[PDB]
């Protein structure tokens, strides 16, 4: 039994036989933002010193072939004042490329290959700063690890609202600041085979979220119970609760897309809920009370679920019960 | 002007061509990296950082005990480095700043470990292990150096940075044994400790045994409280349910236990040995939190001798004055500073004994209510049938004596805690004094027979007292509850006469008890009074050892005062110990009556 | 109590005077701690008023729970009653028992609060002595005096 | 008698009993950002001013361990010239992190540890200047005080238009930059009972605005008099002009979510309308007027409302009505 999607929200998919054209080699910076914090501050330590080095080297290189290195008798202007080995050019090459200048390393007038090496050195190191600056502003900004504040419980519980049998979630969000734009997704993944003979391992089938007219929309402050009505056209019509056990191939998957309020970038929060995690037969209990002041939100109770007597039968024989009565 | 060093020999501290490491002045500028490195990692992480449902690490105790007594240590390594520095026409920077940073960043560790503990975040302990690794290196290259220019324990700042090395190892000791027991590095992570029931979901609001040291010893959760009875009356929702060591059926439960060790029945020995095994350990708890605040009390006395001596009235080594232990305590203000210190660790260790011994009663009542009611259950009617007791009685052994024995557990502490402050006291008299102090004492055990006496005297008027005292209770109440009866008749008079004769027996034995009262308190008021005449004259006319001075006399003052003053309530002591010997007789009679067989 | 009041109140303000006549400079530090003093006796006198009310009217239903248990005993016991009556007083014990713990450690905290004061009493009694016998001579035998 | 939302929009939900795992601990951007222009400041001021003490300190820590802070009697070369006390190095940790770099102190190329900490200080540097950056561009293109000039009327309007008895509302733009993709989002908040005895404190069940083919959009430059019709499926189909007053728990709340088009960030313009400010037999007063320019909007009669002859019964009433006739 492999998940799609983990409780934590990270799916489990593993690709394989990607034959590689140098797709995922155009995209620099979507790699680079995609990699963790110690290897981008280790790509950009590099990144900076390799440059300094560089251009350290070519510094020490025309200080030598001019002859600067060596100790001049006198009247003899150096590309670059007070180089005398390869650690002043180094130092050099910070105080230009990080703009300092202390000054007692300087470039004369003299030497036309140190003002090209100038200009070069500048704009190579304006690019660099600027890529650099662009990347690490996109992995501040990145609403990745605001999604973990968007709680999901950890049963779902299927049971009956005006006598319609509709399985049920808990959606809560942890932070004071809104979730623009909040929409829910949720899905069902079997291993569903038509009756033609095709075969799909993971087919994918939407369910429709039982709020509002029609919309996907949701309103997150307070923590909601996300429902939706088994009815005929449900894929869980045919669900027993002789189901709903560690073997079974039933999995939910329930999407939060929305954007942050703050940064303005949209994010989603995935999770899935297994067969045996959906408890039928429960009812979510009530955690937000009238306090003194205002409405209070009991987070110690966000997935606490309480038995209520349902139909021990499956969606398909409760609406034929209806049509014999 | 204000440099690190001093600006000594034209700045001839900052020469280190002779090994930096082992040039002093700079290892005190070692000293500072370890804090300014906590406070800069530190500081973003609790400015840019409500939990009901806390818990608390291993080594919670012992880390708070030890940062109080860090801050101790670092308050007095800046008090001998002022004094030290105070000779020099230049400021030394190194020999007290450092010391300052040490203190500051040892206060922003603590408000760092309490956040991070009532908020659940091990993996950040991290951080201080690392300080605590660096503050114990720049610490013992510091001990190390001062040994290889041969200090000495002669010199007080050498053994306040051994006391310094020797509690920074003791922290990182507490730190890897909590990453030992809680697995927050690199592990299989298995340990989960879980918020306390009572804590998480029960809805208790009496935090006082789930809370940090320093708040469990200033009340600080109570705080909120004070608050909010200003905006609302305090009613039963205010306050929560009791926690599940606190609870009645708990400390019953214990009480039954130490019965039943007993029998593998009643009486008062058995009663008192089972009260003993039952809430004993508190009672210990509370008598050592007296036994600490009466050893600190004297530190008065102490500090009154020395800063009047010194009213009444050396090594260069590394190029930096160097202070002794006996300067340091000899100099006034330290006193001061160390007299306020501990007059707080005083206060606040005899707030929590008091605060320990009343929680002890408190479930004392709880259990003895209990086992009252329990033996309510299974009582015969027979015993109230042939007078053998009343239900008025059965009502005042709850309302009453059950009052007595709680008022008993809560004075029993500072009776355990008496001898041994009479014993430092007297030593500490005789320290200060000599012979005079031997014949002061003399003069107050002279009395000690008479004292006896009155205290014998005074438990037999209150053992009358209380016996009348039922007698009329019994019947005011039969004459209240036949009111009718006796104003139809015309009785009312002839009752009231009868109530009125079992009061005068009573006030007889108050008279008794009132005029041995009277005798208690003027002896135990002119034995002072005698006791500091007869060694003041017999300390100049008998006596010619030494001087009178004002500080051998006022610390000597101090000492009787403080010596005395348990003394003053002997009267109380004595009715508060005989109550509780008559209740627990009458408990004891009351549990060991009949019952209703099976 | 009222000779324990006596005693204490009179002490109190003997030492008072004491401290005044050998520092006056201690009268201008006296003002600020009545400041505080009565900042906490606002604050403490509301509360505990509450939770001296509270554990007195958390110790009615106890007592009469033994006054009707006693004389319908009988009663009681015919209908088999005696663990729902014990569990009753299970709830009215634990009732009194947590009203007196608010109580004392109401009582606690008071008394936390004013001891800290004595002890500043103390250290700024000690800082102005010592400072003046460093500088205006005391004979260094009133400096015992205000210490004590 | 607590509101979900307050007038102004701001959410009046008490969160607490959050079990903390560092979810808001690792998000310290979006805490960053969420922090206020005071707060902000300070955190901006504080950590420049401590990176430059701290390394102000390990300069002068090794002017001390070289020897730079005695007074040397010649032919020695400093690791940092003219460094003579912690105040010079803490002017040139100023100058090297800022990168202005006076050049009276100055790295000489004689202790390799001085390289070194050059090398960490710019890095360091860099990446606490593109932290700031990004962090300061984000808390200012924040939409959240453009959704300020984004007002509702202060009472809401139950009345009659071609016969439907809808529940109206007033949305105006005080701005005259394009709000794009406005979307109105309106939501019922009651503590609805489900039949089976479930109990939800602050079931939200969404109206629909109709306004277009089953949309959400609007196109909002004049001031719009936005209606949900009550017909059977709405919640408000039992509502009665003897409810409607401070007691009764209906709350209505409207949310305006849309991109302003300056800084193309997605803002909502939250708010809330209780009982007692819903007025029934109300209508509101036209405040859009042809000019002798253009349209012209009169914003002092925007919230305006005239009493006009409306059924005083249920919309069920009103429904059985038409039904005898
Ligand atoms: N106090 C809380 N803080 C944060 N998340 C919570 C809290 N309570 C529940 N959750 C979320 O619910 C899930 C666990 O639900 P469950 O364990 O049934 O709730 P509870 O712990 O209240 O019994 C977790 O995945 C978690 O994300
Ligand atoms: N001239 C205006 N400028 C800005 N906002 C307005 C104006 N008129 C009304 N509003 C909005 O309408 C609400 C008040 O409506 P109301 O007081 O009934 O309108 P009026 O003040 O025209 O009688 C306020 O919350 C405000 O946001
Ligand atoms: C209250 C204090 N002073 C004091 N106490 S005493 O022991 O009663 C006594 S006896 C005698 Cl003679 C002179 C004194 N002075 C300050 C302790």
């Amino acid at each position: 039994r492999a998940r799609f999607v983990s409780k934590k929200g990270n799916c489990n998919v593993a690709h394989k036989n990607i034959r590689e054209q140098g797709r995922f080699l155009q995209d620099v910076f979507t790699t680079l933002v995609d990699l963790k914090w110690p290897h981008t501050l280790l790509i950009f330590t590099m990144s900076f010193l390799c440059s300094w080095l560089l251009f350290a080297m070519v510094w020490w290189l025309i200080a030598f072939a001019h002859g600067d290195l060596a100790p001049g008798e006198g009247t003899n202007v150096p590309c670059v004042t007070s180089i005398h080995s390869f650690s002043s050019a180094f130092l050099f090459s910070i105080e230009v490329q990080v703009t300092i200048g202390f000054g007692g390393r300087m470039v004369t007038e003299e030497c036309p290959l140190a003002i090209l090496i100038l200009i070069v050195q500048n704009i190579v190191g304006l690019m660099i700063n600027a890529i650099m600056l662009g990347c690490i502003f996109m992995k501040t900004a990145q609403a990745k690890r605001r999604a973990e504040t968007l709680i999901f419980s950890k049963h779902a519980v299927i049971t009956l609202r005006h006598g319609r049998l509709c399985f049920m979630l808990r959606v809560g969000d942890l932070r004071k600041s809104m979730i623009i734009s909040a929409t829910i997704h949720m899905q069902v993944v079997r291993k569903t085979t038509s009756p033609e003979g095709e075969v799909v391992p993971l087919h994918q089938v939407d369910i429709p979220m039982e709020n509002g007219v029609g919309g996907n929309g949701i309103f997150l402050v307070a923590p909601l119970i996300i429902y939706h009505v088994i009815d005929s056209n449900s894929p869980l019509y045919d669900l027993a609760p002789s189901d709903l056990h560690h073997h079974q191939d039933l999995e939910i998957i329930v999407i939060l897309e929305g954007v942050v309020e703050t940064t303005g970038i949209t994010t989603q929060a995935r999770t899935s809920y297994l067969a045996d995690e959906i408890l039928w037969g429960q009812r979510f209990v009530p955690i937000v009370a009238e306090e003194d002041g205002r409405y209070s939100v009991d987070y110690s109770k966000f997935g606490n679920t309480i038995k209520v007597p349902t139909p021990l039968c499956t969606a398909r024989q409760l609406d034929e019960d209806r049509s014999l009565l | 002007p204000l440099a690190f060093c001093g600006t000594e020999n034209h700045s001839a501290a900052y020469r280190v061509d002779q090994g930096v490491l082992n040039n002093g002045c700079f290892v005190d500028a070692l000293n500072v990296v370890p804090h300014v490195f906590l406070l800069f990692i530190t500081f973003p992480i609790l400015f840019i950082g409500h939990h009901s449902t806390w818990l608390h690490f291993p080594g919670h105790n012992l880390r708070w005990i030890l940062t109080f007594i860090l801050l101790f240590v670092l308050v007095c390594e800046i008090a001998e480095g002022i004094l030290s520095d105070g000779v020099t026409e230049s400021r030394h920077l190194h020999l007290y700043m450092p010391a300052g940073m040490a203190f500051m960043a040892a206060i922003t560790s603590v408000v760092y470990y309490h956040n991070i503990e009532t908020s659940n975040f091990p993996k950040l302990l991290i951080a201080l292990l690392i300080y605590w690794t660096l503050a114990f290196i720049t610490k013992t290259i510091k001990f190390v150096k001062f040994y290889d220019h041969a200090i000495g324990f002669s010199q007080l700042r050498f053994c306040l940075t051994g006391l310094l090395v020797i509690l920074y190892g003791m922290l990182l000791l507490v730190e890897v044994n909590v990453i030992r027991v809680r697995r927050y590095i690199f592990f299989k992570t298995p340990r989960e400790v879980k918020p306390p029931e009572d804590l998480q979901d029960l809805g208790v609001r009496f935090l006082q045994p789930f809370v940090n040291l320093l708040s469990k010893g200033t009340y600080w959760w109570m705080n909120a409280f004070i608050k909010t009875a200003h905006k609302k009356p305090i009613d039963l929702r205010a306050i929560g349910k009791l926690p599940i060591a606190m609870r009645a059926l708990t400390n019953y439960q214990r009480l039954c236990v130490a019965f039943d060790a007993q029998a593998r029945p009643q009486g008062a020995r058995a009663i008192w040995r089972a009260l003993c095994h039952a809430f004993g350990r508190r009672l210990i708890l509370s008598s050592t939190f007296r036994i600490l605040a009466d050893l600190l009390g004297f530190a008065g006395p102490l500090c009154i001798f020395g800063i009047v001596d010194h009213l009444g009235k050396k090594t260069q080594f590394l190029g930096v004055y160097f202070v002794s232990s006996q300067e340091f305590l000899g100099n006034a203000y330290v006193l001061a500073v160390l007299l306020f210190l501990a007059l707080l660790l005083q206060r606040t260790f005899l707030q929590a004994s008091y605060y320990v011994a009343i929680e002890t009663g408190i479930n004392l009542r709880g259990a003895i209510q209990t086992k009252i009611y329990n033996k309510i259950m299974h009582l015969s009617t027979s015993n109230l049938s042939m007078g053998e007791m009343t239900a008025g009685q059965i009502c005042n052994l709850v309302a009453i004596d059950t009052n007595q024995l709680m008022w008993f557990f809560f004075l029993c502490p500072n009776l355990w805690a008496m001898p041994v402050q009479i014993i430092v006291g007297v030593i500490l008299l005789y320290y200060i004094l000599g012979v005079s102090a031997l014949i002061g004492a003399a003069v107050i055990i002279l009395l000690a027979p008479v004292q006896y006496f009155v205290a014998t005297k005074l438990s037999q008027a209150q053992r009358s007292t209380l016996e009348h005292s039922n007698e009329r209770l019994k019947q005011t109440n039969e004459m209240l509850r036949g009111m009718k009866l006796l104003k139809l008749y015309a009785w009312e008079s002839i009752f009231c006469s009868r109530v009125e004769v079992t009061r005068r027996k009573e006030m007889t034995s108050l008279r008794a008890f009132a005029v041995y009262t009277s005798i208690s308190i003027f002896m135990n008021t002119a034995i002072p009074i005698a006791a500091v005449l007869i060694t003041f004259v017999g300390h100049v006319s008998f006596f010619k050892e030494s001087d009178l001075s004002p500080s051998v006399a006022f610390a000597s003052l101090s000492l009787f005062h403080i010596l005395v003053t348990p003394l003053f309530l002997l009267s109380s002591v004595v009715r508060s110990t005989v109550k509780a010997l008559v209740s627990v007789q009458k408990l004891s009679e009351f549990l060991s009556s009949a019952e209703i067989r099976e | 109590t009222l000779e324990c009041l006596s005693r204490s109140t009179l002490l109190c303000v003997s030492a008072l005077t004491v401290i005044s006549y050998v520092t006056p400079v201690f009268l201008v530090a006296l003002l600020p701690l009545a400041v505080v003093c009565y900042f906490i006796q606002k604050y403490f006198r509301v509360a505990s008023r509450d939770l001296q009310q509270l554990d007195d009217t958390t110790q009615l239903p106890l007592l009469s729970h033994f006054a009707e248990t006693v004389e319908g005993l009988t009663t009681i016991r015919a209908f088999r009653y005696e663990a729902r009556f014990q569990q009753k007083l299970l709830e009215y014990t634990d009732s009194n028992n947590i009203a007196s713990l608010f109580l004392t450690a109401a009582n606690r905290w008071l008394e936390v609060r004013m001891e800290y004061i004595g002890a500043c009493v103390v250290l700024i009694a000690a800082a102005t002595s010592i400072s003046n016998s460093l500088h205006r001579e005391l004979s260094a035998g009133l400096v015992g005096l205000g210490l004590t």
